[PDB]
């Protein structure tokens, strides 16, 4: 289930370690504009919020 | 002139340029960032499909 953009969903991701190569090595996304931020750096870099 | 010549898929002609990623960027084709040249693609869905 995925709400339509006029109600896009939105979850608070906090606490927790997230392996981004996962997302970032999987062929099912076509398009994976990051800005601000590199997508190779973004393993090692610990963020808030 | 050093040629090197390909194929891959549709999606994937994006990720020959200096910068990009994916499965092509990383463990086939590399692009220096420093690149000087010219990346041609064309499609050719009539004689590598069968």
């Amino acid at each position: 289930r995925f709400a339509s953009v006029y109600a896009w969903n939105r979850k608070r991701i906090s606490n927790c370690v997230a392996d981004y190569s996962v997302l970032y090595n999987s062929a099912s996304f076509s398009t994976f504009k990051c800005y601000g931020v590199s997508p190779t750096k973004l393993n090692d870099l610990c963020f808030t919020n | 002139v050093y040629a090197d010549s390909f194929v891959i898929r549709g999606d994937e002609v994006r990720q020959i340029a200096p910068g990009q990623t994916g499965k092509i960027a990383d463990y086939n084709y590399k692009l220096p960032d420093d690149f000087t040249g010219c990346v041609i693609a064309w499609n050719s869905n009539n004689l590598d499909s069968k």
